């Protein structure tokens, strides 16, 4: 799958990275990666499609990346509400197949 | 407005199976496609199959190829997923997510190998498959 | 034929005002955008490529502007944004195409391209197909501006800034939209 650090944690007013590895095989190949907000008891919200894009509704504080094999959810000032999972999802041509992340756990100080 | 409501909750032996029931209302469904993505509970999600906008071109996970399925009806525009040999690991709570439209490739191969994201997502409905 | 002038304008114009290019009643050759090599992301929906030879010469339109690398992907029906829903909003039953191409060392200044600009700030999600000229404060709810660049509201418009030591999705991709359509 993706990699992705099983735990990252930040004070209020902070900036916090989330990594997400891959292989050359996927996202390393061309593909693009997104970002869900997954709260504990609903089904995950699209926060990040295309690498730097935000939907209606999505604030102006998820910046993403992609360079070499990495991306970045870059939470700039994360208040109280973002303290859920966040996935990155590729696609890769290894098995034909929209593999995900395992997960990271946001939560505020 | 859109949403992606869905039924055919499970409590069944493992080794029989059942066929699921996404439904769909206020956005044009004969267009799009539509994907099944699960999540076992205590992990994260996992991507289970993706079918087209008409039933021509389809993939599967490789923990459910082979044994499952999923078809369309445009007549009460839902999806299906039939899941033969529901063994032990297969166990999880199922979202159906929306997809996208595209179609492109300047041959007329009409096909989908995709980039986008899963856009507007389902309730899900548990299935336990324990002995 | 008509649409030689349409990929090769020696400027384009900014999305937040584009031009609508309209070619006519000539013979088509599309046998010239299939089988180029130079296009990096081409995407044709419901009508097929190769087999709109024998169709529909019909006023086609053709649009033009230039966005950034990771932002061409926000040009397919649906797909709401910032720049899909203030800027260039194409419904969600379209037609046509959407071709675009990398222009690595044709928009990008080493200080700065700073004469492409995109919205920023709209009330009311833009309607399909539909062109801003108007300037206005945008007014987000505070005492009623006039005028005034001051804390909370402002300017509507954002330049862009190439930049050559940029990675791929900032670098700028123009794009040029097909649609077709009938009597
Ligand atoms: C202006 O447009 C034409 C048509 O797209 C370009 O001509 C083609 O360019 C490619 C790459 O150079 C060639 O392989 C084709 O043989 C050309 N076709 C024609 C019509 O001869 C042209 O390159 C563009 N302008 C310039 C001079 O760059």
């Amino acid at each position: 799958v993706l990699t992705q650090p099983p735990s990252v944690s930040g004070a209020p007013g902070q900036r916090v990275t989330i990594s997400c590895t891959g292989s050359s095989s996927n996202i390393g190949a061309g593909y693009d990666v997104h970002w869900y907000q997954q709260l504990p008891g609903t089904a995950p919200k699209l926060l990040i499609y295309g690498n730097s894009n935000r939907p209606s509704g999505v604030p102006d504080r998820f910046s993403g990346s992609k360079s070499g094999t990495s991306a970045s959810l870059a939470i700039t000032g994360l208040q109280a509400e973002d303290e859920a999972d966040y996935y990155c999802q590729s696609y890769d041509s290894s098995l034909s197949g929209w593999v995900f992340g395992g997960g990271t756990k946001l939560t505020v100080l | 407005q859109v949403q992606l409501v869905e039924s055919g909750g499970g409590v069944v032996q493992p080794g029989r199976s059942l066929r699921l029931s996404c439904a769909a209302s206020g956005f044009t469904f004969s267009s799009i496609a539509m994907h099944w993505v699960r999540q076992a509970p205590g992990k994260g999600l996992e991507w289970v199959a993706v079918m087209s906008f008409d039933g021509s071109i389809k993939y599967y996970g490789d923990s459910v190829k082979g044994r499952f399925t999923i078809s369309r009806d445009n007549s009460k525009s839902t999806l299906y997923l039939q899941m033969n040999s529901l063994r032990a690991e297969d166990t999880a709570v199922y979202y159906c997510a929306r997809g996208v439209q595209g179609y492109y490739d300047r041959s007329g191969y009409y096909n989908l190998d995709y980039n986008y994201g899963m856009d507007v997502w389902g309730q899900g409905t548990t299935v336990t498959v324990s002995s | 034929c008509p649409f030689g002038e349409v990929f090769n304008a020696t400027k384009f114009a900014s999305v937040y005002a584009w031009n609508r290019k309209r070619i006519s009643n000539c013979v088509a050759d599309y046998s010239v955008l299939y089988n180029s090599a130079s296009f990096s992301t081409f995407k044709c929906y419901g009508v097929s490529p190769t087999k709109l030879n024998d169709l529909c010469f019909t006023n086609v339109y053709a649009d033009s502007f230039v966005i950034r690398g990771d932002e061409v992907r926000q040009i397919a029906p649906g797909q709401t944004g910032k720049i899909a829903d203030y800027n260039y909003k194409l419904p969600d039953d379209f037609t046509g195409c959407v071709i675009a191409w990398n222009s690595n060392n044709l928009d990008s200044k080493v200080g700065g391209n700073y004469n492409y600009l995109y919205r920023l700030f709209r009330k009311s999600n833009l309607k399909p197909f539909e062109r801003d000229i108007s300037t206005e404060i945008y007014q987000a709810g505070s005492t009623p501006c006039n005028g005034v660049k001051g804390f909370n509201c402002y300017f509507p418009l954002q330049s862009y800034g190439f930049q050559p030591t940029y990675g791929v999705g900032y670098q700028p991709y123009r794009v040029v939209v097909l649609s077709f359509e009938l009597l």
